[PDB]
Formats: structure tokens, C-alpha cells, sequence
């Protein structure tokens, strides 16, 4: 019995990736569908080795690896919009790595992920990461306060706020944390009176 | 074929199945007459079925409202009891009325209670409200946050718009698939 | 042929079918005599039928009004109880009268209650109102928002037009198709 | 041959048929003795027949008036109860009298109630009225809006013409066709 | 041969036939002993017969007057109850007297009621009246509007002619034709 | 069974007109007799096509047609005192239509009404329409106020009025709206105190 | 069984139009008769394809089409007084479309409506659309306030108003919205005290 | 059994599109009819692969794809008025993409949507997007406040508002969000007292 029939009725929400270390991976797209597929592999109706990898949790796994062997590296987030060729975003203005060891960085992120074929490391402009976070925030008409410093920027939002100004806030934070990640700019929604 | 809950009522049983079917285990509802219902799951899924009872605090205790503790069957009554039984029925009537707006599926309303308003010579303080809502998806719920905030304003003596806070969200993504029996 | 609700009353059963037929599952209403009704759906549609019970909080609890908690069967009465039983019958009578206007299908009215108006020497505060409506479609409902706002103005002592807020919408799109039996 | 309502009274049954025959489904009224009436529609029209019960909130709850909650069978009475039972019978008598004018088919009148007029030393505030009407068509109903507004002026102590608001419309277009049986 | 109303009283049955014969459908009044009357119409005219029950709010509820709610069978009485039972019998006697003028067929009179005239030290306010009439046709009813307005002036303590408003019309055109049986 | 026997006992209140599109029309003279004859055609005891046309409702039907194809046309009312030759009243001082297209206007109103043989379009003096409305109003001894403007005139009647002055008003309005129609001069009975 | 017998007793309120894409359409004239004919086609007693099109709803359907492919087009309303040859009203003073592409606009509105044979696009004077809305409003003796601006005009009606002045208002709005539509001039009945 | 018979009685509200990756798609036009067709494919009475795609949800799916591979792209909304040839609106004054890679952008949006044949990328004027949002807002007679800045504009509406001024607001917002989308101009209905 192949694993793509042991899952749900739609063979649509789950995409099955053949690995490289003789293991067969299951890629789910949110947390609720991760517990759907981990329940199958835990009752034990599959004779071979399998895993369930998530878009959020495969980021937090190799952020632990990358915080041990390569410290002081300014990166943003890893996107899995197609899981066989992931994209590793990387800051441009805060690293002095040359052309040669960027290939070494890609050939070791390939070793952490046996389901991937190659990791495409790209470099993006660092000013525009703080540019879209501010120009998107003035569009929602929210009060804020920018605090620039070396190696990061933060936006402080305090004051008595009605629910129109904190429902539009939480919809902009969660759509920005998905794209750019919370390693360069972090928001501060603190709700106090005056 | 292992029991995990028995003696349940009707609405306590139709929700535990809605919990367990969301996490890909299949449960069965067995009637047992006047002793209430009972829910049995498969034997490979018994470990996961116990963990999702401890987590969600199932079975649901019945929903408690203020008029259930100040009953009308008492021989005597107090002015403190008649006010807290009156506000407890306005509070139930407002959430019956929010469910008939367009796109609303469920709502819960709360009222601030005054207990020593007139018992010591105070003036009665201003009334505060708060509400919840679960919308049908696809609705621009940044704009329907003012119609609830307009409907609840002049349903009392004198509130302000900075004293009403409604907090709403969209419903979860639908469960339409059968879970699937454990193949052995 | 799997039960999901039993022991229902009449109006609690004719609405659950209206919920489930809107989402393309077919239900059957089986009478059972003095034990109330019961609703059974097909076995491939049992997973989806449980999810639309948890979401819409079905079956409907009966609609609660203010006069149900201040009954006339009491031996004694208070001036707080007679006012809240009087406003509870004006509030029912106004929504009986909005349903006979042209194009209106349902309406719910709310009245602000005064409890310590004359009990501490206050003057009675101004009366506020609020209303809902569900129109037949095709009506220019930007213009019929003033006729309700004119009809409700001089039905009380002294209100203003900035104290009445009516919030109305058009009805949902009609369901006229049979759902369809699951082919096996 | 599928039931949708049973146990109805007489006027609750002769109106549901008037609803369903307006939307091109044919219903049958089956007497059942002392258990009340029952309404069954055809099996291809059962889906549409349930949707027009949820929409119009059928069956009609009986019409509620103010004197039904302040009964004359009480041993004691209050000055608050005798005034609200007196205005509740003037309000019924005025709508009995509007139905005998030329062209009027139905009418509903509302009176503003004073509860602490003389209980705290206030002067009694001015009386407000409001009325509805459903005319026979063909009438120039811009001109008959003053005869109701003249008849209701000096039926009380002291009202003004800016305190009476009557809101009227013409009746809907007539239903004279048989609906038609579903051909199979 | 399809029933639409049963259990009617005598005057409730002789008017529904007068409604249905005006709109060209023929009804039959079948006595049933102590269970009241019943009205059955033909089967091709059953759709139109239900629509003219919903429109005219038939059967007529019995006409309500003020003395029916303040009965003489009470053990005790109040000065508020004796005044509202006295004005309720002058109001019935004046409409018994308008029917014997020349050309008048029906009339309804209303009196303004004073409830806290002497209970707080007010002087009693001036009395207002209002009347309706349905004349036999051919009468110059612009001129007979002053004889009613003269007859009602000095039937009370002190009214003025700007405080009496009588609103009258001519009767509808006569129905003298048999309706006609549906030919099949 | 011919239709003039299926109606009431008097063959007097209903006049039956043979059409031109193989349909047979029934002309009633008021609204109450329209529901008498529409009840016959709705129970279905006639094998052929038939209608019931009314004097009031045949005006509102082709006023919708004439408000779409010929806008800006100043007309008054259509009289059906004999239904085979209706009279189309038309204003003189507010249109510049020549001799030729007035024949085109008549030959298209004939196409809307298959029971008619010819439509007699006449032109009447526009000042006398506002002349009879004022000279008839001073005869009833009513207070009023004339407000002339371009393309119409209106008469405002306010003040506290006893029933002698609003019974004579409503009998003059309804006898004037039958003749001239409410498209050029419209009355305003507003009853307020002072 | 042909569809014109499956409908009601009168074959008068419904007019059946043969289509062009092998479908057969039913044209009703108001919303209440639309649910009469859609109930027949939904219980399924017709073997072929059919629709029910309404005068109000066929306007809102191709106003969505025309707001996507041809933006910035100043039009008024589409009249279906005879459904085989509809009339597309179009503004004159606010478009610079030449003679040739007005034929292209008509030959694509024909493709949206298979029941029509040709669409007659006419151009009308834009000043008179705001002319009849004001001269009809002064005749009802209502207080108002004109606010001209580029691309539209609006009439504001506020103040404490008795029911004589808001019953005559709502009868003039609904008879004007039927003819000209609510895309150039929009009324504002706001009822507040003073 | 072909899928167009397993759906409802009308074969009108659902249009079935043959795909390119050997899958067969169902296009619904609103959210309520999406749960009608997803209930069929979930009980499992179809032997082949199928999906249900929605006009709203197919926009939010490839807005995630386009926020990863092509950042800093100023686009508006994708219209599916005919689903085989979708229209990709794109801003003109805020991008410097040449002629050649606009073909590359179209040939990769074709790869995301197997039901489409070609994607027609058009460029529209950016000033008129903020032009119709303001000229439509002055017509409703609403108080507002414009706040221009680089890369977007916002309209703030505060103050004590009666229901005439927030029913006309919410009908103009939801008819404008359908056409132009909420990526360039975003409205702010905040209801507070004074």
C-alpha cells in the first residue's frame, strides 16, 4: 500500500517527496494538517520510514543548526513554495562572504534536507525590508514610532486603541511575518491606557 | 472498541465527535437508552483519543448564565437579585439578535453589573459592553465592526463608543473528509 | 442511516434541515410520537453533518424575552418588575408591527431599560432604540432606512434621530435545488 | 407527501398556505381532530418549502398586546397597572376604527406610555402616536395621509401634528392563479 | 369542497361571505351544530380564497370596548376604574344615537380620557372628541358635517368646535350579482 | 361559450373588444370590477387568450414605454371614453415636434394597443391647465400659494384646517387628477399646526 | 411539454425567448415573478436547459463585465421594454469614443446576451439628466441642496421632515431610479433633527 | 458519470474546466456555492481528481507565490470573468520592467493555473485608481481626509455617523474592493464620538 492512498480522500493537500537517505517524506502546508498525517504514521500502518515536515517547523529546525556552526549570519527566512528547490533569503548589506563559500553554505544546507535537490541562495536589499514594513504600516493609519539602531529596527505601537486599530494591526503583522520573518524587524503591540 | 466516555447527554456527545473527527480519528456514538450516550473509538487510536480529551477539557460542562443562580422559585427577593436577573435576560436577548445579522454564526455578549449603585447614594456608573462574533468567511470583517458597534450603542441608557469593544474572527477551515479506518 | 439529533421539538427540527440542505447534504425528519422528532443523514455525509452542528451551535435554544423571567404568577410584585414587564411587551409589539411593512421579512427591536430612574431622585434619562431588518431583495434599502427611523421616533416619550440606529440587510440567495443522494 | 408542520392552530395554518402558494408550491391542509392541523407538500417541492419557513419565521407566534401581561384576575392592582391596561384598550379600539374608513384594509396603532408621570412630581409629558395602514390600490395615498392625521389628533388630551406619524403603503399584487402540480 | 375556516361564530361567518362574494368567488355556509359554522369554497377558487383571508385579516376578532376590561364583577373598585367605565358607556351611547340620523349607516365615536385629572391637583383638561360615519350615497356630505359637529358640542362639559373632528365618507358601490360557479 | 356570458348578469359594466393579435380584451371601468373579471380568466374557464385592461393601468403601462423611447415629451393623460378611439392629450407650448413625426407617434401608440383602431393626438393650451386648477381652487375658498417655475407649477396648502376645508379639498383633487393627470401641476396638502 | 404551458394560467406575465446557444430563456418583469418561474426549473420538470432573466438582474450582471474590460465608461442604464432589441443608454459629454468602436461595443454586448438580436446604442444629453432630477424635485416642494462636481452631481435632503415630505420623496426617487439609474446622480435622504 | 450531472439541478451556476495536468476543475462564483461543490468531491462519488477554485481564493493563492519569487511588484487584482483567459492588472507608473520579461511573467502565471490558456497582462493608469476612489466618495456625501504618500494612498473617515452615512459607505467599499483590490488604496472606517 503506497502512502498517498493511506492519507485522506483528496490527494491534494499532501505532496509526497522521495528522500535521499531511503526515507519518504510528507509535506503538509499548515499545523492542523500536520496532526492529520502524523496520526497515520504513529498508529503504524506503514512498513517503512516516514516523516511529516512542516513549513514553519523546518525553519525552526535548521535555525538551530545555523546558530551553532555559522554564528553572526544575517538571514531572513526559507521559503518552501516548491519543496524540491527551496529558496534561502540572505541579507546583502550585513555580510562580507565571498563568492566561493556561498557555494559551501548551499552544499551543506542540501545535506540537512534530503528531500531537496539544490538550495538557491539569493541576496536581497536590506533597506526595502524596513521599507515595506513602514509603508505598509502608514497605509493602515496606525500610530507608531521608529527606533533605528545597528543590526535591526523596531516599531513601537502604544496608546489606547479601539478594535479597528488592532484588528488591522494583527492582520498586517501575521502577513508580514510569513514573508520576511522576525529576525530583522520586530513589532511591538503594547496596549496601555493614558 | 474501547470506551472513553459514557453517560453523556445529547449536545455533549455531538461535539466530542466533532473534536475527534477533526484530528483524524473516527468515533462512534452508541445510544444506551436512559443511561445517556457513549463514545467508543478504535483500539490503535486510543492513545491519541485520550490526549485530545485532556487538552480540550472535554466533555463540555453546560453553559452557565447569571439567571441560573438567582432563581424565580424563591419565596422572597431582593433589589440586588431582581436587577441581576433583569440584566441576565437582556444579555441573553442581545446574543439571540446578533445571530440573525448577515454572516454571523455565533455571538456572546457581556454586560457590566452595578450592585451598590443606589444602596449607598452613588450615582449609577456608565454601562459598558463587550461582544464576540464568528463570521462566515469571505466577509470584509474590518467594516462590519462598526454595525455591531452601532447596534449596541443605543440599546441602553448612555454608553459611548470608547466603552464598547467587539472582538471578532472568521470561522475555521471546514472539515468535509471522512477520517479513515485504521488498516490492520 | 446514522442519527445525529433526536428528541427535538417542531421548530428546532425544521431549521436544522434548512441548515443541512443549504450545504448539499440531505436529511430526513422522522417523527417518533411523544418523544419528539429525530434527524438522520446518510452515512457518507455523517462527517460533514457533525461539523455543521458544531459551527452553527445547533439545535437552537428557544428565543428568550424579558417577560419570561418576571412572571405574572408571583404573589407579590415590585415597581422594578412591572416596568421591565411593560417594556418587554412594547418591544414584542414593535417587532410584530415591522413585519407588516412592505418588503420586510423579519425584525428585532431593543429598548433601553431604566431601573433606578425614580428610586434615587434622578430624572428619567432619554429612551434609546435599535432595530434589525431582513428585506426582500431588489429593494433600494438606502431609502427605506428613514421610514423605520420615522415610525420608531414618536412611539415613545422623547427620542431623537441620533438615538435610533436601525441596521438592515437583504436576504440570502435562495435555495431551490434538491441536494442529491450519495451515489454508491 | 412529506410533513413539515403539524399541531398548528386555525389562523396559523391559513397563512402558511398563503405564503407557500405565493411562491408556486402547492400545499394541503389536513385536519387531524383535537391535535390541530398539519401541512404537507409534495416531495419535489420539499426543499423550497423548508427555505420559506426559515425565511418568514413561520408559523406565526400569536399577536401580543399589553393587556395580556397585566391581567384582571389579580387580587390586587397598582396605579401603574391600571394605566397600562387602559391605554392598551384605547390602542386596540383605534385600530378597530381605522379599518372602517374607505379603502383601509389593516391598521396598527401605538401609544406612548407614561409610567412615572405622577409618581415623582413630574407634569405628564405630551402624548405621541404612530400608525400603519395597508390601502386598497388605486387610491391617491398622498392625500389620505391627512385624514388619519386629523382623526388621531383630538382623540387624546393634547397632541400636535408634528407628534403624529402615520406610515402607509398599498397592498401587494394579487395571487389568483393555481400553483400547479409537479409533473413526474 | 375544500375547507378554509371552521369553528366560526355567527357574525364572523356572515361577513367572510360578504368579503368573498365581492371578489367573484362563491362560498357556502355549512352549519355544524354546537361546533360553530364552517365555510367551504370551490376547488378552482381555493388559491384566491386564501389570499383574501391573509389580506383582510379574516376572521374578525370581536370588537373591543373599554368597559370589557374594567368589569363590574370586581369586589373593590377605584376612582380610576369608575371614570373609565362611565366614559366607556357615554361613548357607546353616542354611536347608538348617530345611527338614527337621516342617511347615517354606521358610526364610531372616541372620547379623550383623563386619568390623573384630580389625583395630583391638576385642573381637568378640556374634552376632545372624534367621530366616523358612513353615509347613504347621494347625500351632499359637505353640509351634514356641521350637524354632527353641532350635536356633539354640548354633549359634554366644555368643548370647542376646533376640538371636534368628524371624518365621513359614502358607502361602497353595491354588490347585487350572483358570483358564478366555475364551469368545468 | 362566448366570454360575455361567463361574466356577471348585467352585460353592461363590461365591454368586450376584439383585438388584432388574435387575443380578446375585456375593458372594465374601475378597480373593483377588474378583480371581478380577472377571477374568471384565472380559474381558467376560457380556452383562448384574454386580458383585463383598466383605464388607470393602461395609462401607467405605456407611460413606461414612453419614458424610454421618447424622453422629454410633455404630455398629460390618455382618455378611454370610447376604447376603440383613444385620445392622447399633448402639450402645445413645450414641444417643437413638426407635423410629420406626430403621425409617427400615433402609428406607434397604435402598435402598443391592439384593441384600438387609431389614436387621435390633439394639442391643448398649456396656460388653461393651470387656469382651471386655480380658478377651481378659489371657488372652494381654500388658502393656497402658487409657485411658478419652468416646466411645472405647484400649489401649497398648509395651516390648521377644519374638516370643511379638507373635505372640499380632496373632492377637488380627485376630480382634477382624473381629467388632467399629475404630470404638469401637482397639489400639496400638508396639514400642520401653527 | 413546451415550457409556456408549465408556467401559470395566464400566458401573459411571462414571455419566452429562444436563445442562440441552444438554451431557452424566460423573461419575468419583477422579482416576485422570478421566484415563480425559478421554482419550476428547479424541481426539474423540463428536460432542456433554461434560465430566468430579470430586468434588474441582467443590468447588474453585465455591469460587472463592463467594469472589467471597459473601465472609465460613462453609461446610464439598459432598458428591456422589448427584450429582443435592448437599448443601451450612453453619455455624450464624457466620452471621446469614435464612430468605429461604438460598433465594436455593440457587437460584444450581443455576445453576452444570446436572446438579443442587436443592441441599439444611443447617446443622450448629459445636462438634461440632472435637469429632470432637479425640476422634478422642485415640483414636489422639497428642501434640497445641489453639489456640483466633476463626473457627477448629488442632492442632499436633511432636516426634520413630516411624512408628507418623505412619502412624496420616496415615490420620486424610485420612479427616477428606474429610468436613469444611479450612476450619474444619487439622492441623499438623511433624516435628522434640529 | 460525468461531473456536470453530479452537481445541482441547474447546470448554470457551475462551469467545468478541463485542466492540463490531467485534472478537472470546477469554477464557482461565490463562497456559498464553493461548499456546495466541495461536499460532492469530499464524499467521494467521483473516481478522478478534481478541485473547486473560487474567484476570491485563486487570488490569495498566487499572491503568496508572487510575494516570494517577484517581490516589489506593484499589481492590483486578477479578474476571472472568463476563466480560460484571465486578466492580470498591473500598475504602470511604479515599475520599470521592459517588454521582454513581461512575457516571462505571463508564461509563469500560466504554469500556476493549468485551466488557463493564456494570461493577458495589461497596464493601467495609476492616478485614475485613486481618482475613482475619491470621485465616487464625494458623490456619497461622506466626510473624509486624503493622506498621500509614496507607494499608496489612504482615506480616513471618522466622526459620529448616523446609519445613512455608514450604509452608503459599506456599499461603496465592497463594490470598490471587488474591482481594484486592496493593495494600492485602503479605506479606514473608524467610528468614534466627539
Amino acid at each position: 500500500a503506497e502512502l498517498d492512498s493511506l492519507l485522506g480522500q483528496e490527494k491534494e493537500r499532501f505532496q509526497v517527496l522521495p528522500g535521499r537517505d531511503k526515507m519518504l517524506y510528507v509535506a503538509a502546508q499548515n499545523e492542523r494538517d500536520t496532526l492529520w498525517a502524523r496520526q497515520v504514521l504513529a498508529r503504524g500502518d506503514y512498513d517503512k520510514n516516514a516523516r511529516v515536515i512542516n513549513e514553519n517547523e523546518e525553519n525552526k529546525r535548521i535555525s538551530i543548526w545555523l546558530d551553532t556552526y555559522y554564528p553572526q549570519l544575517a538571514y531572513y527566512r526559507i521559503h518552501f513554495d516548491e519543496p524540491r528547490k527551496p529558496v534561502f533569503w540572505l541579507s546583502r548589506q550585513r555580510n562580507t562572504m565571498s563568492k566561493k563559500e556561498l557555494e559551501v553554505l548551499s552544499q551543506k544546507l542540501r545535506a540537512l534536507m534530503p528531500y531537496a535537490d539544490s538550495v538557491n541562495i539569493t541576496l536581497m536589499d536590506d533597506v526595502t525590508a524596513a521599507g515595506q514594513a513602514e509603508a505598509g504600516l502608514k497605509q493602515q493609519a496606525l500610530p507608531y514610532s521608529r527606533r533605528n539602531h545597528k543590526g535591526g529596527v523596531t516599531f513601537v505601537i502604544q496608546g489606547a486603541l479601539d478594535d479597528v486599530e488592532i484588528l488591522r494591526a494583527r492582520q498586517f503583522v501575521d502577513s508580514y511575518y510569513r514573508t520576511w520573518g522576525g529576525r530583522y524587524v520586530q513589532f511591538a503591540i503594547e496596549l496601555k491606557d493614558d | 472498541d474501547k470506551d472513553l466516555l459514557k453517560g453523556l447527554d445529547q449536545e455533549q456527545a455531538n461535539e466530542v465527535i466533532a473534536v475527534l473527527q477533526m484530528h483524524n480519528i473516527e468515533a462512534n456514538k452508541i445510544d444506551s437508552g436512559k443511561l445517556g450516550y457513549s463514545i467508543t473509538v478504535a483500539e490503535p487510536d486510543f492513545t491519541a483519543a485520550v490526549y485530545w480529551i485532556k487538552t480540550y477539557q472535554l466533555p463540555p460542562r453546560p453553559r452557565v448564565e447569571i439567571a441560573q443562580m438567582f432563581p424565580a422559585d424563591s419565596l422572597v427577593s431582593s433589589p440586588r437579585a431582581e436587577k441581576a436577573r433583569l440584566y441576565s435576560a437582556i444579555e441573553q436577548r442581545l446574543e439571540q439578535s446578533l445571530q440573525t445579522m448577515e454572516g454571523v454564526l455565533s455571538a456572546r455578549v457581556h454586560i457590566s453589573y452595578d450592585i451598590d449603585a443606589g444602596e449607598n447614594g452613588r450615582p449609577p456608573k456608565p454601562v459598558h459592553l463587550s461582544a464576540l462574533a464568528v463570521y462566515e468567511r469571505g466577509s470584509p470583517l474590518a467594516h462590519q465592526i462598526s454595525d455591531i458597534k452601532r447596534f449596541l450603542k443605543n440599546s441602553f441608557a448612555d454608553v459611548d463608543y470608547d466603552n464598547i469593544s467587539v472582538v471578532l474572527s472568521e470561522r475555521s477551515d471546514a472539515q468535509l473528509q471522512a477520517p479513515g479506518t485504521p488498516v490492520k
